[PDB]
């Protein structure tokens, strides 16, 4: 085609799953599209606090064409309830559904969207707005001040994420402890109505596939020590819909109060960053002491 | 960091707070005892009533006050459901304490809460006194509703005298070895007009900028309370003496219009020297003059037209 | 793309050094952050006089380029409810910083149009996350903010624009852009101002527009009225003789010519006419009274629209009336 | 030409580009300058009705981005919009928020193309407070992209913020020294055949609103017409048409004035009030009368000055006629 940016595909799935995973987030609100030759990425930010990566390769895609030559990556904004209102409208009939292409010319031309059947094509045209100053790379991961580092099956984490939401919690607390003999200890601790409950992750090469903690350096393994993260359920929840599709989840945790969780389920790849809290008040400390202990 | 003097110096016992001292006398005769009633905490802003209820709390609770306290502000859900749920359970909750010691639940800034929470208090003060008691800290002790002040002992707390204001600040500057005139601690208390916070504030403003506290330096950041310019603008007794009032000390300086009839109307209602008759004239006259600001034309002729109205009646 | 921008954007100060006027205030914050330090900040004061300028260049200085990542920025333009003072401000002020960078900023612009309830809410969550947080509110109506509200902030008076830092502002534009401005023009502008640094670009922008050479054309203070409309000291001047002297008849026709002459508008030479009478020495002070309460009644009735030469004709006779007592 | 002559004149007239706006060249000529110069502030119009505000800002976004670029770059809301706080911090942030469209070739090739777009406020002045102050931050935000321009009658109804930011265009009242060749270029154009002079008195009636001076002259032209004597357009008929009271019926009010009896003024502004007239237009033929005559002392015209004024102002608080009228009267007859 003659546009800058054009991806045509014809499975309607990872869509749907992408407008999924992002809909945590807030149903109105704006997303970030970045486009470049390895693919395309929706990005959405909440609070200044919470931030949401997905990407979609090129191998998703039976075409892809980026022709841009002055710039490397393009950047858009689009409204999210604007997508969600077309898809939803559009995706009625999802059995007679073929194709899906989206295509995008440059600043100053709309993001265009158009659903391909047998006979008939439906074109969407979602205007773009201005990029917000804030930058999405402001909230990272440090990579050389790793905290601890974790591998757990998707299945799992999505069964404890669904617990912690239906006791209404309203405070996380992630512990990972490491001893000898191959011994490991992750653990979400809630604080809701019904006072402070555990959910402990089982020490098998099964669900927790590997669990250690660097002192915050990502180098150097210390045994008996605890790392803890308290965040807000508000913005912890917002992972669960990501690993409801989730294969693998790596949990990183940094020593400036950075949590990354990478969500595998050729395939969808999800990146969320979230901040946790300035300080754990000395109740809470005692309760999960005595929780672990 | 460093943090903000009013912060860092927050009096973490009931013996380091200044002023209404027949009050913090009785609240430290109770935090020895330790039968606490339901209470009701009124005053003005920043006279210590948060300090002086926290600190009750800890002195009577001890270790126990991480698990014997419930603390719920503006800032956080107090809603019906609230009341239903959460303080019902901490009400309910079995804990083991000290003879005479009982869980507290501390709501700030009560007179925010809602009426249908209010309603719903009355149960649980009623069903668990035994093993609960409630401290309301408020601005308006009128705005919490009677059944519930029925049920709580009342204390006000008055304005800081100088004197008190004075003993702080040397305590604080004690600590700090800050450099300061008579003039210059003069000059902070007669501009905080009664807040500690405000004094705590503008003496921390006036040390980063010159460190030296002396009257000019203090006055170069704090400017005197407007309200007091405003009762000296309406107490002249010469139309010209009111007019340049108005345009140096008020105009000039950036005062707006609204703010400058607004306080002319405080003011007024506290002006004890003046007739009933004269009062109620120029209280009109401000009304007026207001409501002629509020349509849009909030200009100085405006207010320069109000004095003199404001000085006929005077005649 | 600067070059696109209207004047009022394209000389928005970036660095404290180049706001002007308010030098005790940019002083003491500028210690401030040295000291770091920093309290809760509240800045009042009338329109254009620097407070957001001042706010924003301050968050650079102390974050540098990256401060859009830790400070949060709210003005009426967004809604600031209670609920978005319980999720939104509470969860920023109660988080760590991006990357350890000290403590967060919240700036909370026009702040007098936030409800009672919501700044009620802000009060403990000023104070219980002031270790990791500081907040500043601007304003412009000190009435609208709640005295709890007051008592937490450190109190930053912006003045008017003195004439001096004015004179330096308009000679930085002037050597940016290719522009000659002449002594009478400056006074005009200055006078006209009333301390605002946004009126006097806006002037100076539509002055440059009127210029047919800008390269060498020099604005005169003739091309700051013509751009504004405004009477020029001569007209106001030769208006009040011919009312404190003058008969009815040739006052009434010197008024009519005067207006339309230029196409004067008779709000305007009654605000001049009130200048210029303000500094008037009267033995009599009834006259005061009269005048002023007058011309504040015919200010009010103008507003309102009404016959124009009906006005004209009142503001006459107000001040022939009232000047009859000086007799 | 029978499409053509579908629409009342001030619409068929209303100018097309900024060359036909008429006696406001102080402005205009920096909104024309503009189209070179690609540094459009935000504009606050205002000034009294009929003096060519909303012609001159659709002319200017007429000239800066053609016919079919416009659409994509204008946002227009007046008065029959709701216009609620809401409405400023979603709508009009959204648009104000808004990519710059891209332009096709023909436009840049025959028009300038600013990359921005325009918001215009008509009748601005009847915003709230509130919802003016939601307006602030998204002007000062987003002027890289946008532009505002606001119109008003009442300008004492804009926040100062908002006067401030914007940079401010007066436009002065039509009067017939400044409007007078719009006018007659109106006339020829319909072939009017008016008297010497009737173009001066239409436009002295209208009183600064040259769209009420061109309904006059539609009207006397109709008139004339209908009749179809081929006879020139006459003072008279202008002043009849326009609602001025016969001067016959002014000098009899005069009198009546004069004479000082109550119960004959009250008869006379009964019979008076019969024919309809407006207090409005007889207000100021008193005035007109009075200010202006040699017969009368200083004191007279002074407290005649005031009490016209407080008359008119009651008048504009859309009070009963017939009261302030006969109040009017029984008042100067007492001077
Ligand atoms: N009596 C006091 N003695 C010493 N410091 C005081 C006193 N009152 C206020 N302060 C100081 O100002 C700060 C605030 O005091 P508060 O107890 O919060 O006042 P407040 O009356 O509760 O204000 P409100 O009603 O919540 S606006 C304290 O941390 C102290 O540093
Ligand atoms: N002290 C100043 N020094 C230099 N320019 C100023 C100054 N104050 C205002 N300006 C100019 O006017 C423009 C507006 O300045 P602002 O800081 O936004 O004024 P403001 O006090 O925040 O106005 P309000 O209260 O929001 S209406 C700036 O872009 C500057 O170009
Ligand atoms: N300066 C002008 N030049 C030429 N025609 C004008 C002019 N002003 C008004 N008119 C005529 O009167 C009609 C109305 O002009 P407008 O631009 O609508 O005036 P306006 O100032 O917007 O009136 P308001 O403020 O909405 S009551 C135009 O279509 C023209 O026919
Ligand atoms: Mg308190
Ligand atoms: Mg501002
Ligand atoms: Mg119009």
């Amino acid at each position: 085609l003659a546009n800058k940016f054009s991806a045509s595909t014809v499975h309607l799935e990872h869509i749907t799953t992408a407008l999924s995973c992002l809909t945590p987030f807030g149903s109105k609100d704006d997303v970030l599209i970045f486009i470049d030759a390895d693919g395309l990425s929706f990005v959405r930010e909440n609070n200044h606090v919470i931030k949401i990566q997905l990407l979609l390769s090129r191998e998703l895609f039976m075409s892809y064409s980026y022709r841009n030559e002055t710039e490397d990556h393009m950047k858009l904004c689009v409204k999210i309830n604007h997508i969600l209102d077309s898809v939803s409208v559009m995706n009625r009939n999802s059995d007679d559904i073929v194709e899906c292409t989206l295509s995008y010319d440059g600043h100053g031309s709309p993001f265009v969207l158009i659903f391909e059947d047998s006979f008939i094509s439906e074109r969407v045209e979602y205007s773009t707005y201005l990029i917000k100053d804030f930058d999405t790379n402001g909230l990272e991961l440090d990579r050389e001040r790793i905290s601890f580092e974790a591998i757990i099956k998707g299945e799992a984490l999505h069964s404890a994420l669904k617990d912690l939401k239906e006791i209404g919690c309203k405070e996380c607390y992630v512990y990972a402890k490491t001893e000898a003999n191959d011994e490991n200890v992750f653990a979400l601790i809630s604080k809701s109505q019904l006072g402070f409950s555990k959910i402990k992750l089982p020490s098998n090469r099964s669900i927790l596939e590997k669990l250690q903690v660097f002192d915050g350096d990502s180098t150097t393994v210390i045994d008996g020590f605890a790392v803890i993260g308290f965040f807000d359920f508000t913005s912890f929840d917002k992972i669960r819909k990501s690993t409801k599709i989730a294969s693998k989840v790596l949990f990183r945790m940094d020593v400036h109060g950075v949590l990354s969780v990478n969500i595998l389920s050729p395939g969808i790849v999800i990146e969320v960053c979230m901040l946790e809290k300035e300080s754990i008040d000395e109740a809470a400390q005692t309760e999960i002491e005595l929780l672990m202990e | 960091l460093q943090l903000p003097w009013v912060e860092k110096y927050r009096p973490q016992v009931l013996s380091d707070i200044v002023g209404n001292k027949e009050t913090i006398d009785r609240l430290q005769q109770i935090a020895k005892d330790g039968n606490m009633p339901h209470m009701i905490i009124s005053g003005m802003p920043g006279i210590g009533k948060t300090t002086s209820v926290h600190c009750l709390a800890h002195e009577l609770l001890g270790r126990s006050y991480a698990d014997g306290v419930l603390e719920l502000n503006a800032s956080d859900d107090r809603g019906i459901d609230v009341v239903r749920n959460q303080i019902k359970h901490f009400a309910q909750k079995k804990l083991h304490l000290p003879p005479g010691k009982h869980k507290i639940v501390i709501l700030d800034e009560a007179d925010s809460m809602t009426a249908g929470a209010q309603q719903a208090l009355r149960r649980t003060m009623e069903l668990y006194s035994n093993s609960t008691r409630f401290a309301f800290a408020c601005n308006q002790s009128n705005k919490i509703i009677e059944p519930l002040q029925s049920r709580c002992a009342i204390l006000r707390y008055s304005k800081l005298s100088d004197e008190d204001v004075l003993k702080r600040l040397l305590q604080i500057i004690k600590l700090e070895d800050v450099k300061y005139t008579n003039d210059g601690l003069e000059a902070i208390i007669f501009t905080a007009e009664g807040d500690m916070r405000q004094a705590i504030n503008n003496l921390q403003s006036t040390v980063a900028g010159h460190g030296l506290v002396n009257a000019d330096n203090v006055f170069k950041i704090v400017d005197s309370p407007h309200p007091l310019i405003v009762k000296k603008m309406l107490l002249a007794s010469n139309l010209e003496d009111s007019i340049q009032i108005l345009r140096t000390d008020l105009w000039k300086k950036g005062y707006s219009s609204i703010d400058i009839v607004t306080t002319s109307f405080r003011v007024t209602k506290n002006l004890a020297q003046v007739k009933e008759s004269v009062r109620l004239e120029m209280i009109k006259e401000i009304g007026l003059t207001h409501m002629r600001i509020l349509e849009g034309v909030g200009t100085y002729l405006q207010l320069a037209s109000m004095l003199a109205k404001i000085h006929k009646l005077n005649n | 793309s600067k070059e696109n921008l209207p004047w009022v954007e394209k000389y928005r100060p970036e660095t404290l050094d180049e706001v002007y006027g308010q030098n005790e205030v940019i002083t003491t914050v500028r210690k401030f952050v040295d000291e770091g330090k920093l309290p809760h900040l509240l800045f009042y004061g009338p329109p254009g006089t620097g407070k957001t300028s001042t706010i924003v260049a301050l968050a650079r200085e102390i974050y540098g380029k990256n401060y859009s990542n830790m400070v949060l920025e709210l003005n009426a333009s967004d809604d600031r409810g209670i609920d978005v003072v319980r999720n939104q401000i509470k969860d920023f002020a109660s988080t760590r910083q991006i990357f350890s960078k000290g403590f967060k900023l919240i700036i909370l612009d026009e702040a007098d149009a936030m409800t009672n309830a919501a700044q009620n809410a802000l009060r403990r969550v000023i104070e219980r996350y002031t270790k990791n947080t500081r907040f500043c509110v601007l304003a412009n109506y000190a009435h609208k903010l709640t005295p709890a509200l007051l008592s937490r902030c450190t109190r930053f008076r912006f003045q008017p624009l003195p004439q001096e830092a004015i004179e330096r502002r308009i000679a930085n534009v002037l050597v940016h852009e290719k522009l000659k401005l002449s002594p009478n023009a400056e006074k005009a502008l200055i006078e006209l101002s009333n301390g605002d640094m946004r009126r006097v670009l806006n002037v100076l922008q539509s002055c440059k527009a009127t210029l047919d050479n800008p390269d060498e054309d020099e604005i005169s203070d003739d091309v700051i009225y013509e751009c504004c409309g405004a009477p020029r000291p001569s007209d106001l001047k030769a208006v009040l003789k011919s009312i404190l002297e003058d008969d009815w008849g040739t006052a009434h026709y010197t008024l009519n010519k005067v207006r339309s002459a230029k196409g004067l508008a008779l709000i305007d030479l009654i605000e001049g006419i009130v200048k210029i009478l303000e500094d008037y020495e009267l033995q009599n002070e009834e006259t005061r009274v009269h005048l002023l309460t007058k011309l504040a009644d015919i200010e009010y009735s103008i507003s309102k629209g009404g016959n124009d030469q009906i006005q004209g004709s009142a503001v006459i006779g107000a001040i022939k009336a009232s000047f009859e007592n000086e007799t | 030409e029978q499409s053509l002559a579908q629409q009342p004149w001030v619409e068929k007239y209303r100018p097309k580009n900024l060359d036909e706006v008429t006696a406001q060249d102080h402005a205009v000529t920096v909104l024309k300058k503009t189209l070179k110069s690609a540094n459009l502030p935000h504009m606050l119009f205002y000034g009294p009705p009929g003096t060519g505000k909303t012609s001159t800002i659709l002319a200017l976004t007429k000239e800066l981005y053609g016919p079919d670029l416009m659409k994509s770059r204008i946002l227009e809301l007046n008065a029959s919009d709701e216009r609620g706080i809401s409405i400023v911090r979603e709508k009009v942030k959204n648009f104000a928020r808004l990519t710059v469209s891209k332009p096709s070739k023909h436009d840049l090739e025959n028009y300038p193309c600013p990359p921005y777009k325009i918001i215009i406020l008509d009748e601005a002045d009847s915003m709230t407070a509130d919802a003016q102050s939601a307006l602030r931050r998204t002007m000062e935000t987003y002027s890289g992209v946008t532009r505002f321009c606001l119109i008003c009658n009442y300008v004492t109804r804009i926040i100062d913020p908002l006067a401030s930011r914007c940079s401010k265009f007066r436009f002065k009242a039509l009067d017939a020294s400044n409007a007078i060749d719009r006018l007659r270029f109106i006339s020829e154009q319909e072939n009017v055949k008016c008297d010497d002079g009737v173009l001066e008195r239409i436009l002295d009636i209208s009183a600064g609103d040259l769209r009420r001076g061109i309904t006059l002259l539609q009207s006397a032209s109709k008139g004339a017409q209908y009749l179809g004597d081929g006879k020139n357009i006459t003072s008279t008929q202008v002043e009849e048409l326009a609602g001025v009271v016969p001067h016959d019926i002014l000098i009899e009010i005069v009198e009546k004035v004069k004479s000082g009896d109550f119960d004959e003024i009250k008869k006379y502004v009964n019979t008076f009030m019969k024919s309809g007239w407006s207090a409005a237009s007889v207000v100021n033929q008193l005035h007109e009368y009075y200010i202006t005559n040699d017969n009368f002392d200083t004191n007279f015209k002074n407290q005649i000055s005031w009490l016209l004024f407080t008359t008119d102002s009651r008048l504009n608080n859309g009070t009963n006629e017939h009261i302030q009228l006969l109040n009017l009267l029984v008042k100067i007859s007492q001077l």
